[PDB]
């Protein structure tokens, strides 16, 4: 049956296996996160969602810890607030200064949640790390040197797609992602890893550089390509 | 401090999926005793093993190397590529007949190990990560191998040279290229991990079956 | 450049209810269609999933 | 005795002297577990 | 009451330093391999007790109760096999114990093999020795193959009727992968990076069975334990801090070693009785790390009255570790020092979330320009806060233990680098 | 500090400054400034077209 946690202080029941971000979520509270996407596996690296329980003196990862009986979930507490920002730190510290040729632009989520969960100033007074751009044909654009290396793209190719032919090489700082020889990631389900991707490392290159998002006017139609009705 | 090292595939005449690499019969007999090992349905960890193999009878690892040993294993040539990058003991690289690899950690760091590896460097005239122009020696900076104890040491094809000097190093440089294969092992009168200046512990006999045992037991 | 003749091209109302939004346009007069909301199922993630001694959830890569 | 080294053993191994006696051991071992499937992949 | 001076009859670990017959024959003349078959028809619960009384806490690093870990992993079958996973992949910079335990003492290691998989319920036990320990690998393959002979392991292992496998898996150079999740995910054929928590190994393992990793020191020290009580091997120590250890002496040091002595010695005593001192005395003593790159350093007026144990430690700001005690003289250069710990754990970080990986790298760099001076003293509190930030928020202790040596090294001579720092601004101004 | 007519500028190796970002034509308080932008024949971001209406700027 129903286990009760609280969030907030607030009381509200969860099935067993659910986790401290699914459960924040039904509280109506979305903790920030980078690797966690709902539709794919949980990875739990990129370190965003942590939260603070308030007995436990160690931040547990939201994305992939379940909740327990009688547990007290402080998503805004000191030490939350202290993690995100040093999560984001680190990511922005290794992030290159792309922002206004960046096809993400006013649609990424690094740049949302540096202003929502970040802190305002940088302390990184040394050199940042450049990358070697891949190619994976003529639909997706990659500029990976804004990889956040969430690996998002490789458990979307995989589960997903059924292709895995991507992966990450290396380790250390020096891990990066990509196919390690020229192959291109052809597919009939391509253009989800321009979406899933949250920086700008892999774009739509038709969409390259013609617009911006506060500009485009949504209109909410269907699909007509084939029978599916998307 | 940089790896110097890329981790992109470019294909060249010498390294390309049309390179010729195929396991000998024994390797393959070594390979399906190898491929038991694991239960049923998860050959995959088989990867790291037979990867080994490959390197060990090739000298260093192909692309095509790593595309058999998918194939051999039914896993995708991205995981064994992933597992190839990842590992530093597997080289992508060809590397010379002896890969002389110094140990520079803070343990050995604080003995001489970078008069160590001066003599090497001065003794075969190369840098430290080139390769000799003989094809003989490639030398490489390595982290703790394990053997702290008789610092300063140098590893070269699985062979531990301990407790050495910029002589002793240079005497297992000249031995090397002449042909012969010089003993392992500590290089300063040690046999082992004992203290230089005399055993102060296990001095006496050991004692035999049921010295201590208990009465129930 | 890009003209128009619709006055009411650029305007957005902003209502708290489904209710509340078709009480103000049939006071109002216009037309209206009205679509349901759409919120996510629930979903059952599990991190212990990704090793699975005899399940295909398991994953080949992290 | 305690004054000679007896790991001496270890100055005639080869490239395939592990692999040789894993294979050794295959006599000896006994049948795996099963999954139930070939691999995850099908 | 005082600790040290272990008796050679009560150290467990004979043939250390290798002068005796390492074969079955010289094991079978000590107790290796003596009633092991009494062992195990007693079985698993008599030897998850027998553990539990004497105490025995994990030699790999973090000190946890291994009979508590064999009691998580002694939950009834559902069905699935159950493994023994035997941790040799000796990255740490200055450990060698487990180095000599394979190579000199492998029947050890088999027989306490056996016992804690009876004890565990396991059908194998997979000893993932690394890759560069190949004659070890070799020495250990050897034993097993005289083991399998002699009828000591296989089916009916010592003629009890227990079915029990033991294999050897040779990594290759990943000090990440010494780490039991990556350890785990190595043997699976994967890249070999830390999984997270829960689900714990006891529950979901290798394979996704239930596993346990233990030390080859803790492994090889069960089968002693349970041929002789553990009421003895409680009282060789503190209330809490039971047994024998294997301390590593390395570094500015006469005599650098590999020892065996009591849980509670001294590090003085230990220092200038197994080592023959400091090299240029005791007074010439600078600094002693005495759990490897992990741990962080204490200085000579620590060292001075500290005992080599797990809460002593602890108390000292520090860690036991794996015992392995590095001796860094006056005449060294210990920002040098930590900054090379510091770009080793660079080198041997797997890469996969975000703290460890960006934050090593930054403070490698900053560690860079401390050495030189080049750099102010307002960076020394923002590289304090960085190493905070690093520690607790990431998967595995690798990360943790990439920012306590920073931290020692900061809190015990933040003195010395102010003096470079002010030394760099002296010299570059008078350009 | 004085603003007048606008002007676009150039780097000193001739090339346009402009990196078609928008961010102009996003903070304009009058509307005053319209562009579009495509990949130019060496794939740099270039606008095509900036046009800058001064009845309807407010400088
Ligand atoms: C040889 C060896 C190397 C280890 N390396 C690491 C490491 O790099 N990082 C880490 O977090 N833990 C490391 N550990 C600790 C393991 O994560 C784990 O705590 C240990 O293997 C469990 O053994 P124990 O129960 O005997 O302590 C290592 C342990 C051993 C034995
Ligand atoms: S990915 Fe986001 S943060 Fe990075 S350059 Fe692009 S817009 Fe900026
Ligand atoms: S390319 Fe994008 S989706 Fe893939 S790991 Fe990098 S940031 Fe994540
Ligand atoms: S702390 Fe470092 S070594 Fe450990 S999982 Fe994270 S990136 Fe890997
Ligand atoms: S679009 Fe506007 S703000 Fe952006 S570079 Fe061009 S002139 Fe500057
Ligand atoms: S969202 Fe949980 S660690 Fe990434
Ligand atoms: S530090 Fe060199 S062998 Fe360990
Ligand atoms: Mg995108």
């Amino acid at each position: 049956n129903l286990i009760e946690v609280f969030v907030d202080g607030q009381s509200v029941m969860v099935e067993p296996g659910t986790t401290v971000l699914q459960a924040c979520e039904k509280v109506g509270m979305q903790i920030p996160r980078f690797c966690y996407h709902e539709r794919l596996s949980v990875a739990g690296n990129c370190r965003m969602c942590l939260v603070e329980i308030e007995k436990a003196p160690k931040v547990v990862a939201a994305c992939a810890m379940p909740v327990m009986k009688g547990w007290n979930i402080l998503t805004n507490s000191e030490k939350s607030k202290k993690a995100r920002e040093g999560v984001m730190e680190f990511l922005l510290a290794n992030h290159p200064l792309d922002c206004p040729i960046c096809d993400q632009g006013g649609e990424c989520d690094l740049q949302d949640q540096s202003m929502m969960f970040g802190s305002d100033r940088s302390r990184f007074l040394e050199g940042k790390r450049a990358v070697e751009d891949k190619n994976i044909g003529p639909l997706v654009k990659t500029i990976m040197t804004r990889c956040i290396q969430c690996t998002r793209c490789i458990r979307f190719a995989s589960e997903i797609a059924g292709v895995d032919d991507l992966g990450t090489t290396g380790r250390g700082n020096d891990m990066q992602v990509g196919t390690y020889i020229e192959k291109m990631f052809m597919s009939e389900l391509s253009g989800n890893i321009i979406d899933i991707c949250p920086v700008g490392a892999l774009t739509s290159k038709p969409y390259a550089f013609t617009a911006r998002p506060w500009e485009t006017r949504k209109t909410e139609s269907i699909d007509v390509m084939d029978a599916v009705g998307s | 401090g940089a790896g110097g090292a890329l981790f992109v595939h470019r294909d060249t005449p010498e390294n390309n999926p049309d390179t010729p690499f195929d396991f000998t019969p024994e390797n393959y007999k070594r390979i399906e005793a190898i491929v038991k090992n694991y239960p049923e349905g998860h050959k995959a960890a088989a990867v790291l093993p037979v990867l080994d193999l490959a390197q060990r009878q090739n000298g260093w690892l192909p692309i095509s190397a790593m595309n058999k040993v998918a194939e051999i294993l039914q896993v995708p040539p991205m995981r064994v590529y992933e597992v190839a990058t990842f590992y530093t003991m597997y080289n992508r690289k060809p590397v010379g007949k002896y890969h002389i690899q110094v140990c520079t950690t803070t343990p050995c760091m604080l003995r001489n190990s970078d008069s160590i590896l001066e003599a090497i460097q001065k003794k075969l005239g190369i840098k430290v990560g080139e390769t000799t122009p003989d094809k003989l020696f490639t030398l490489i900076e390595v982290e703790c191998l394990g053997a702290c104890v008789n610092a300063p040491m140098v590893q070269i094809n699985d062979n531990y040279y301990e407790d050495l000097t910029p002589k002793d190093i240079e005497e297992i440089i000249d031995e090397l290229k002449a042909g012969k294969i010089p003993k392992p092992g500590p290089r300063s009168g040690r046999f082992s991990c004992e203290p230089a200046g005399g055993l102060t512990s296990l001095t006496e006999p050991p004692k035999g079956p049921g010295f201590g045992v208990q009465a129930g037991l | 450049w890009s003209s128009t003749a619709d006055p009411l091209s650029n305007l957005v109302l902003t209502f708290s209810t489904k209710e509340d939004a078709v009480a103000f346009a049939e006071k109002n007069g216009w037309s209206f269609d009205v679509e349901e909301r759409k919120v996510p199922k629930p979903k059952s993630k599990s991190y212990g999933a990704n090793f699975s001694w005899n399940k295909r959830t398991r994953v080949s890569t992290k | 005795d305690n004054s000679t080294y007896r790991n001496l053993q270890h100055h005639e191994y080869s490239t395939y002297t592990f692999l040789d006696l894993n294979v050794e051991l295959s006599k000896f071992r006994m049948p795996q577990p099963s999954s139930g499937r070939q691999s995850p992949r099908h | 009451t005082s600790f040290g001076s272990l008796k050679d009859e009560d150290r467990i670990f004979t043939n250390l330093y290798g002068r005796h017959d390492w074969r079955l024959k010289g094991a079978q003349s000590r107790g290796d391999w003596y009633k092991t078959k009494e062992i195990l028809l007693k079985g698993p619960d008599w030897i998850l007790g027998e553990v539990k009384t004497s105490g025995l806490r994990g030699r790999g690093g973090a000190g946890f109760p291994t009979g508590l870990k064999w009691s998580f992993m002694n939950k009834p079958s559902d069905g699935r096999p159950k493994y023994l996973v035997v941790n040799a992949d000796e990255g740490e910079p200055g450990t060698c114990k487990d180095r000599e335990i394979i190579r000199h003492d492998p029947h050890k290691l088999v027989e306490g093999c056996l016992v804690g998989g009876r004890a565990m319920g396991a059908r194998a036990a997979y000893i993932y020795i690394r890759g560069e320990f190949y004659n070890e690998a070799s020495n250990l393959q050897v034993a097993i193959r005289e083991a399998y002979e002699a009828g000591l392991i296989g089916k009916n292992a010592c003629g009890s009727g227990y079915d029990f496998d033991v294999f050897v898996v040779r990594g290759a150079g990943a000090y990440i992968c010494g780490e039991e999740t990556a350890l785990i995910e190595s043997i699976e054929g994967k890249q070999g990076k830390p999984r997270l928590k829960p689900p714990f190994p006891a529950d979901v393992g290798v394979f996704g069975c239930p596993t346990t990793v233990a030390n080859v020191e803790t492994v090889a020290v069960s089968p002693t334990i349970c041929r002789r009580g553990g009421a003895w091997f409680a009282s060789f120590g503190r209330e809490r801090n039971s047994g024998t250890k294997l301390f590593n002496i390395s570094g500015h040091v006469n005599h650098p070693c590999t020892v065996e002595e009591e849980m509670s010695v001294p590090l003085k005593e230990l220092i200038e009785k197994h080592a023959g001192g400091v090299i240029g005395g005791w007074d010439n003593l600078l600094a002693v790390i005495p759990g490897g790159s992990s741990t962080p350093l204490i200085p000579k007026s620590v060292c001075e009255t500290v005992l080599m144990d797990f809460d002593a430690l602890v108390q000292a700001q520090t860690g036991l570790g794996t015992a392995a005690v590095i001796v860094m003289d006056r005449s060294t250069d210990i920002v040098k020092a930590i900054a090379r710990l510091i770009e080793f754990y660079k080198h041997e970080s797997c890469g996969q979330c975000t703290p460890c990986r960006e934050g090593v790298d930054w403070m490698n760099k900053v560690m860079a320009r401390f050495v030189k001076g080049d750099a102010r003293p307002a960076e020394i509190d923002s590289l304090w806060e960085i190493s905070k930030q690093i520690e607790g928020h990431t998967i595995c202790a690798l990360g943790d233990g990439a920012a306590w040596p920073v931290q020692g090294l900061i809190r015990h001579f933040r003195p010395e680098l102010e003096e470079r720092m002010q030394q760099f601004a002296l010299q570059h101004q008078a350009r | 500090r004085f603003r007048g007519e606008h002007a676009l500028r150039r780097y000193p190796s001739g090339e346009e400054r402009c990196i078609a970002c928008k961010l102009c034509e996003a903070v304009c308080p009058a509307q005053a400034i319209t562009i579009e932008a495509e990949p130019r024949a060496d794939g740099s971001r270039r606008t095509t077209r900036y046009d800058i209406d001064m009845t309807k700027c407010i400088y």
